[PDB]
């Protein structure tokens, strides 16, 4: 052997780390073939090569390796270990959709945490459960009890984690549970709450000159803004999105908010303005080859310009959306 | 008349973290 298991390791963390989760797993599977007696290593290269599967999208390999750090935590009595596998767990089977399951696991990263007096712990279990019913409540076709349910205990435990990030002068952990608790909001149809969220995710974003943050919270205040019937606002704040939108390498993101400038822009009857926004989210979701798109900006494009007595270019539309229309039939 | 997307931007999410670093943890 050229390098020992815990060099191979190491270099698996660093590359993991750097951005590059495929050559890391090469390290980290490196690393469980030479093999090692301590059992306390093997468990982090577990873990380690659990969450490189994760973020590759290999959630079955994820599951097996957090599974396997799983056995080694218990064996040995590490609780902090346990904990965190089945955090991990949990997690995975979320992005599965087994979420009674990964509710089960983040709550058994809940009980040890606070056994054990981890208040960071707790929080991010606190923050996980929040998600897992977030997207528990969406599967049940987001009105149903099923759906208000989940959704109410999304809240739950959004405001826990909340109340905890407080406590700990945890800002940029505020910020976050400040997202998905104004997004779940949203969902409940509890807007004024979610518009009170996202100000203050888009406060603490500003804080941290953090850009991407205060892109999400504008977009989010715009589509909140939408459901209170304030389309001006919800343009101004969609216009914010769009600017740091355009200069981002993933083009969904400026397709996206295209597309809901181009609906406000119908909502406020400026039907030009809204072919404009179509237009460009047209462009793009056929970059992208993303068909349902597609269809959705030729109807909407269809419809602006029917409104302006342009039947011409409606007509245009038309054809295309009944030929997409039929391909996704 | 619209077709409104389902599109919401949701905020980062986590995993728990081991490292071989932590070698001389008790």
């Amino acid at each position: 052997m050229e390098a020992s298991c815990l060099e191979l390791a190491l270099e698996g963390e660093r590359l993991c780390k750097s951005g590059d989760c495929r050559a890391g797993v090469s390290f980290f599977e490196a690393a469980v073939q030479v093999g090692t007696e301590d059992l306390k290593t093997l468990s982090a290269i577990y873990s380690q090569l659990g969450n490189a599967y994760f973020y590759l999208h290999d959630y079955a390999k994820a599951l097996e390796y957090h599974h396997h750090d799983l056995t080694l935590a218990r064996t040995i009595g590490d609780q902090l270990g346990e904990a965190k596998a089945s955090g991990n767990l949990g997690n995975t089977l979320k992005v599965l959709g087994n979420f009674d399951e990964a509710i089960v696991c983040c709550q058994r990263h809940l009980d040890i945490s606070r056994e054990l007096n981890d208040k960071v712990g707790e929080a991010r279990a606190l923050y996980n459960l929040g998600n897992v019913y977030h997207a528990k409540g969406k599967s049940f076709g987001c009105f149903p009890e099923e759906v208000r349910d989940a959704l109410q205990a999304a809240v739950d435990f959004y405001e826990e984690n909340l109340s905890l990030v407080t406590a700990l002068g945890d800002r940029a952990a505020q910020g976050r549970a400040f997202g998905n608790l104004g997004n779940t909001h949203y969902l409940l149809g509890n807007f004024r709450d979610a518009v009170i969220a996202h100000e203050q995710r888009l406060l603490i974003a500003k804080e941290f000159g953090d850009k991407a943050a205060e892109r999400r919270a504008y977009s989010n205040l715009g589509n909140a803004y939408i459901f209170l019937g304030e389309f001006e606002t919800a343009s101004e704040y969609y216009k914010k999105t769009l600017l740091l939108a355009r200069q981002l390498k993933d083009r969904a993101v400026e397709a996206q908010s295209c597309y809901s400038l181009g609906n406000t822009y119908t909502l406020l009857q400026d039907y030009e303005k809204a072919i404009d926004y179509h237009l460009k989210h047209l462009a793009i979701a056929q970059e992208l080859n993303d068909r349902i798109g597609e269809g959705r900006a030729c109807w909407s494009l269809g419809n602006a310009y029917t409104a302006l007595g342009n039947h011409d270019q409606a007509m245009h539309f038309a054809e295309k959306h009944l030929e997409i229309s039929r391909e996704v039939g | 008349q619209l077709l409104h997307s389902d599109h919401m931007e949701m905020e980062p999410e986590t995993m728990e973290t081991k490292s071989v670093t932590d070698y001389f943890s008790k």
